[PDB]
RNA sequence: CAGUAACGGCGAGUGAACAGGGAAGAGCCCAGCGCCGAAUCCCCGCCCCGCGGCGGGGCGCGGGAAAUGUGGCGUACGGAAG
RNA sequence: GGCGCGCCGGGCCCGGGUCUUCCCGGAGUCGGGUUGCUUGGGAAUGCAGCCCAAAGCGGGUGGUAAACUCCAUCUAAGGCU
């Protein structure tokens, strides 16, 4: 049979070669690099966390992993932040456990 | 030219076209299309049917460009190639068949509508109509899609 | 860099370190008037990030605008008018304090020009900025190339044609599908340009 | 107002109809003469000069 | 008025080993302490 | 108060619109003085071409205008690379460049290293200072014979190919083609929920499987 | 584009933008990350020149600014070093 | 006055390709809640006050609120022309 190039479909469109360059240098931005990896958590080991992330720590610590995303999804914003927090609260936690373990 | 017009001929009427028991007024039914329900409601329903009123889907960015597809119709699909491709294809014996290309020409989309002459032809357009592509395939041609 | 630690520890607002320095700060600063000047500027990152190169002619104030919306300045209640516009006193300013900052230090300092200013305190009833200025017809200002700019009569009294990025904020441009209404100068130059009828010689 | 419409276009058609029509015109000495250019010792009226 | 001693001494030397010195700046200093090419700090209180 | 039958209309006269009027009587005055704006320019980069720098075939976006090629805005850094020229050079020798264009093709961006390819062939680089000719400067034959081409340099009309008449063959006969776009449209609409259906199909072959 | 999409006791009224064609057309610089003995800037005094847009060159164990950061390279089109 | 040209004094002693190793970003701001104004912008287009208030394969945009999952596109909160 013969498959002509179709306006609709699934796979619609004038069929063109696609390149292969390497992105744009305006697309990494906010990767994360190891100095300000290095420079952010000597910041944090400075001057430790908030009040708001340290009552979502005793809920996470608790493991109410609900109110504490509800409390982090109310106090920060939108809910892909508070997954975020939340996730990084609970690193944290496990670290705490692990540098009481041994 | 006011030298054509009726206020001329009116000059020493003293109503100046506009009656004496009624006067010209200045807003006798209020300020243009006014009184829609209310007190013009016989010309808005024996004029204007379907005026007041919403139906329909609210399509908030809408975009021409998106929605552009023009149509030909098969009546007017061989305007678009000269008239010696026609009558070489008609004089042609060896089956050779014209190609119509009609994105070139700027229409979308072929349309059937009228009778279209025996002639072998391949027309590449972008979408078809069921009764373009059958009078297409009756006449004897083929139906090339485009993206 | 130590920059780079000063501005993650600035970031860092309610650990206690921060919140014991903005404390205090933002009480000296209520001892103190309201448009005094500071001798150098309090987060010198920031100012550096903002235009502040710390050359002779660059000078920082540290201002202090009242906090709170905007009540209409109106006898008693007594807008007299329609119902629409009876509202008093849940009424907001079209500028941020920021604006009205660098706008009542540039106005103290007309000999000087606004370049920029940023955040250094607050309270319930206070909220502080500190602005930088520049002096133009000082000489390290006006024989550097990348800063004498600032030199010509076009940008005389930025904080008040809204130009400093504080008054840039609350004229509602920038590129986008979001910004409409401002295509053209500005607002009032979109809004100039639609509401014109262009009759032509020919129509 | 200084808004009013003070020009007018015409069709291109038409007005190459009008240049034809005035050319056309300039050939008849009835219709020159009408006109009342003082003609009548001209030798052709389609006047012609050699174009030195 | 030292180092004009040391320019002058070797342009005309010219036309006839740096020692080690502190470093200050707190950026200086901090690069220098992330990169562990520091062996002591000292670090103004007030 | 409207007649008996006509068009109701919403005329935008309610403002004050006769205070902002803008009227076209220095129209003609405005075209006389472009022109002697370009007349002067163009006079004063003297053999420079008046239309000023080349610019690329590009292709216009929408779904109503992508089978017309216009003049863009600048060659893009991909195609100034593979062509040779440098980013900063390009500007000098008289070519535009924006660093903003992608490039998701092949035969764009071979079409616009050829366009300056055949640029770098036509023009001719006048010497730095005159009496002392360089390397990459034109032969003093060609540098008498230079002068301003007006017009849009290297000018783009949208050609199309001609394709010759064939014969028809019967799979192309047999193509059916609008049960072939109805058919295509339907797979596309329900491809997705189609696929969740397979999910749950083989999820429920799964659980009495086990 | 378009009196369109849209807003509106969806009543009266209000009402953009994308795309396309033209006028014109020009791009760039910091902070940060850095590496260079602050390599940087202002001002006073004298010598020469020019001076009705106070500027160029030289000498000052002349005074300041600046390490709480000036200048040189460098800015998302990546960039630096070898 | 400017475009032409010569002479002195002074500045700079500059570039490109490939390979290897490095480095890279603007915070009471973004964003969310609410309130008022404005917008054609409609479960909120823009602006501002108050409260909360971040992140770094992050963040914004993707004209119907929200969750999940791919994509596409830019790089904000600094500045000149
Ligand atoms: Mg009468
Ligand atoms: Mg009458
Ligand atoms: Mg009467
Ligand atoms: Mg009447
Ligand atoms: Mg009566
Ligand atoms: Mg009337
Ligand atoms: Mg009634
Ligand atoms: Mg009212
Ligand atoms: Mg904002
Ligand atoms: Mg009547
Ligand atoms: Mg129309
Ligand atoms: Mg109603
Ligand atoms: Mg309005
Ligand atoms: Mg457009
Ligand atoms: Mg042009
Ligand atoms: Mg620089
Ligand atoms: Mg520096
Ligand atoms: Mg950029
Ligand atoms: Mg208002
Ligand atoms: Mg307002
Ligand atoms: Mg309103
Ligand atoms: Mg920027
Ligand atoms: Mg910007
Ligand atoms: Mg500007």
């Amino acid at each position: 049979a013969l498959r002509y190039p179709m306006a609709v479909g699934l796979n619609k469109g004038h069929k063109v070669t696609k390149n292969v360059s390497k992105p744009r240098h305006s697309r990494r931005r906010g990767r994360l690099t190891k100095h300000t990896k290095f420079v952010r958590d000597m910041i944090r080991e400075v001057c430790g966390f908030a009040p708001y992330e340290r009552r979502a720590m005793e809920l996470l610590k608790v493991s109410k992993d609900k109110r504490a995303l509800k409390f982090i999804k109310k106090r920060v914003g939108t809910h892909i932040r508070a997954k975020r927090k939340r996730e990084e609260l609970s690193s944290v936690l496990a670290a705490m456990r692990k540098a009481a373990a041994k | 030219p006011s030298r054509l017009r009726k206020t001329r001929k009116l000059r020493g009427h003293v109503s100046h076209g506009h009656g004496r028991i009624g006067k010209h007024r200045k807003h006798p039914g209020g300020r243009g299309n006014a009184g829609g329900m209310h007190h013009h409601r016989i010309n808005f329903d024996k004029y204007h049917p379907g005026y007041f009123g919403k139906v329909g889907m609210r399509h908030y960015h809408l975009k021409r460009n998106q929605s552009f597809c023009p149509t030909v119709n098969l009546d007017k699909l061989w305007t678009l190639v000269s008239e010696q491709t026609r009558v070489n294809a008609a004089k042609n014996k060896t089956g050779a068949a014209p190609i119509i290309d009609v994105v070139r020409s700027g229409y979308y989309k072929v349309l059937g509508k009228g009778k279209l002459p025996k002639q072998p032809v391949i027309v590449k357009a972008k979408f078809f109509s069921r009764r373009a592509e059958e009078k297409i395939k009756g006449v004897g041609g083929a139906c090339v899609l485009v993206a | 860099g130590a920059y780079k630690y000063i501005q993650e520890l600035w970031r860092k607002k309610q650990s206690d370190v921060m919140r014991f320095l903005l404390r205090v700060r933002c009480w000296q600063y209520r001892q103190l008037s309201a448009l005094h000047r500071a001798p150098r500027p309090t987060r010198p990152d920031k100012a550096r990030r903002l235009g502040y190169k710390a050359k002779q002619g660059y000078v920082i104030y540290r201002i202090r605008v009242r906090r709170g919306g905007r009540k209409r300045p109106v006898p008693k209640g007594a807008t007299y008018g329609k119902p629409v516009h009876h509202g008093v006193n849940q009424l907001k300013f079209a500028r941020s304090l920021q604006s009205v900052a660098e706008e009542r230090a540039g106005r103290h300092c007309g000999a000087l020009r606004v370049l920029n200013s940023y955040w250094v305190g607050e309270d319930s009833t206070y909220k502080f900025f500190e602005v930088i200025l520049i002096d133009p017809f000082h000489k390290a200002i006006r024989r550097n190339p990348d800063t004498q700019w600032i030199t010509k009569p076009v940008h005389k009294h930025r904080e008040m044609r809204g130009l400093t990025s504080a008054g840039r904020k609350s004229r509602g441009l920038g590129k986008g599908h979001k910004f409409h209404h401002t295509i053209g100068g500005s607002r009032r130059a979109a809004w100039r340009r639609r509401n014109t009828l262009q009759l032509h010689r020919y129509r | 107002k200084t808004w009013r419409r003070w020009h007018r276009r015409v069709n291109t058609t038409q007005k190459r109809y009008a240049i034809c029509s005035a050319l056309a015109a300039s050939a008849l000495p009835a219709l020159v003469m009408s006109k009342g250019h003082r003609i009548e010792e001209v030798p052709e009226l389609p006047l012609v000069v050699e174009d030195k | 008025q030292e180092k004009k001693q040391r320019l002058l001494a070797r342009a005309e030397k010219k036309a006839a080993k740096r020692p080690p010195v502190l470093r200050a700046g707190v950026n200086t200093v901090t690069t220098l302490v992330e990169n562990k090419k520091a062996q002591l700090v000292v670090i103004a209180h007030d | 108060a409207p007649s008996r039958n006509g068009m109701i209309l919403k005329p935008h006269f309610h403002k004050d619109w006769q205070r902002r009027v803008a009227t076209w009587f220095n129209q003609p005055a405005r075209k006389i003085r472009r022109r002697k704006a370009r007349q002067a320019r163009a006079r004063r980069i003297a053999p420079r071409p008046a239309a000023g720098p080349i610019r690329p075939i590009v292709r216009c976006p929408t779904v109503r205008y992508h089978t017309k090629v216009r003049a863009g805005r600048g060659f893009s850094l991909e195609e100034l690379r593979v062509a040779g020229i440098h980013k900063k050079v390009a500007r000098t020798i008289g070519i535009s460049v924006d660093p903003r264009r992608r490039n998701k093709s092949t035969e764009s961006l071979q079409a616009n290293v050829q366009r300056l390819k055949e640029y770098r062939s036509k023009l001719v680089l006048f010497p730095r200072k005159p009496s002392a000719p360089k390397k990459g400067d034109s032969s003093a034959e060609e540098l008498k014979l230079a002068t301003q081409l007006t017009g849009p340099v290297m000018p783009i009309r949208n050609v199309f190919k001609k394709e010759k008449a064939r014969v028809i063959t019967e799979e192309e006969k047999n193509f059916k083609a609008f049960a072939s776009l109805r058919m295509a449209r339907a797979n596309a609409r329900l491809f997705g929920i189609r696929a969740k259906r397979a999910k749950e199909a083989a999820e429920q072959d799964v659980e009495k499987k086990k």
